[PDB]
């Protein structure tokens, strides 16, 4: 079986807080 | 007209303020 | 040279000797070619080239360890023994040489505990920190004798030349 | 124990912080 | 820029002969190659 | 680990990290595993005390250029000294 | 500019204290020049 992940699994990649911002 | 002017507009490093 | 190379006795590395060379015309290539030296390692100069240097001042170093410990004798070594018992500066200039001493070497005594590292070329005496050497003629442990030949290049009258005609 | 199961790879992720430090959006 | 002459730039001296007459080749090469990485830069500085 | 002070230029050394400068009392939120914080240039703004879960802004003490305003020599000797983008207390 | 601080430029640290603190001062050495090489060459950039 086989379905679509459209948005999902994306994971504070590490520790550091960011505000506003692109990274 | 000088006011719409400015308002649309927007580790060892310093900045120095213009002299005027 | 002849008075230190063939000295009847070092002293121990902590009370390490320090004898001072001037006004010799000081020939280098018997020291260099004579295959008497473990090591023979100069290192702000090459070795072939000392004939032909004016140094002001040389300073012949001499004591004995076990070679094993003798590679620390470089600028830039960890070891109790360039920490805290005999430390050659960062930017050395000079030869170290070094051979074997079982054909004639507990006299040799070490400092192990300081609170500090030495600074370079400073020499110690104080008193329990220090250990002897287990020197017998049936012993890496085995000891050696070493002579750092350093140099100063401080441009003044010029006054340990070369055979340099 | 209908679960999913997908992998990872090594990509690169372009990650928006709002004001309160929250990732809110990914490209 | 001649007194970027007197920089060792990370060399033993910044003198040449002095690393030519005190060095055999092997490591001269490497003192001499820190003395043109720097010279060479401060020329280039130079020239823009 | 030593006691925490505040609003003096200091060496803070936290979990893994050291700087020099002035520690505040933030007001930004950090997510509940948030540690640190990164300026828009990846560059440290402010900490979690890993005694106290409590935010602390960080800012570089204050340094500048030391500028001398002086007529020609051959009219005085006297000069006066501006301390660039400082405050005159920290002088 | 600022960005260029966060590079090894081949060291094996962009951080200069941490590479103080793990090695010994004649391979520190080395590194420290790395990395004073990269920065200064950013600033030379910069300043062009």
């Amino acid at each position: 079986a086989y379905t679509n992940s459209f948005t999902r699994g994306v994971y504070y990649p590490d520790k550091v807080f960011r505000s506003s911002v692109l990274h | 007209i000088e006011d719409l002017l400015f308002n649309k507009v927007t580790n060892g490093l310093t900045v120095l303020p213009p002299l005027l | 040279f002849g008075e230190v190379f063939n000295a009847t006795r070092f002293a121990s590395v902590y009370a390490w000797n320090r004898k001072r060379i001037s006004n010799c015309v000081a020939d280098y290539s018997v020291l260099y070619n004579s295959a008497s030296f473990s090591t023979f390692k100069c290192y702000g100069v090459s070795p072939t080239k000392l004939n032909d240097l004016c140094f002001t001042n040389v300073y012949a170093d001499s004591f004995v360890i076990r070679g094993d410990e003798v590679r620390q004798i470089a600028p830039g070594q960890t070891g109790k023994i360039a920490d805290y018992n005999y430390k050659l500066p960062d930017d050395f200039t000079g030869c170290v040489i070094a051979w074997n001493s079982n054909n004639l070497d507990y006299n040799y005594l070490y400092r192990l505990f300081r609170k500090s590292n030495l600074k370079p070329f400073e020499r110690d005496i104080s008193t329990f920190p220090l250990q002897s050497y287990g020197f017998q003629p049936t012993n890496g442990y085995q000891p050696y004798r070493v002579v750092v030949l350093s140099f100063e290049l401080l441009h003044a009258p010029a006054t340990v030349c070369g055979p340099k005609k | 124990l209908a679960y999913y199961v997908g992998y990872l790879q090594p990509r690169t992720f372009l990650l928006k912080y709002n004001e309160n430090g929250t990732i809110t959006d990914a490209v | 820029l001649v007194k970027q002459l007197s920089s060792n730039f990370g060399a033993i001296s910044s003198v040449l002969n002095d690393i030519l007459s005190r060095l055999d080749k092997p490591e001269a090469e490497v003192q001499i190659d820190r003395l043109i990485t720097g010279r060479l830069q401060s020329l280039q500085t130079y020239v823009t | 680990s030593t006691n925490l002070v505040k609003n003096k230029c200091v060496n803070f050394n936290f979990n893994g990290l050291t700087g020099t400068g002035v520690l505040t009392e933030s007001n930004k939120k950090f997510l509940p595993f948030q540690q640190f914080g990164r300026d828009i240039a990846d560059t440290t703004d402010a900490v979690r005390d890993p005694q106290t879960l409590e935010i602390l802004d960080i800012t570089p003490c204050s340094f500048g250029g030391v500028s001398v305003i002086t007529p020609g020599t051959n009219t005085s000797n006297q000069v006066a000294v501006l301390y660039q983008n400082v405050n005159c207390t920290e002088v």
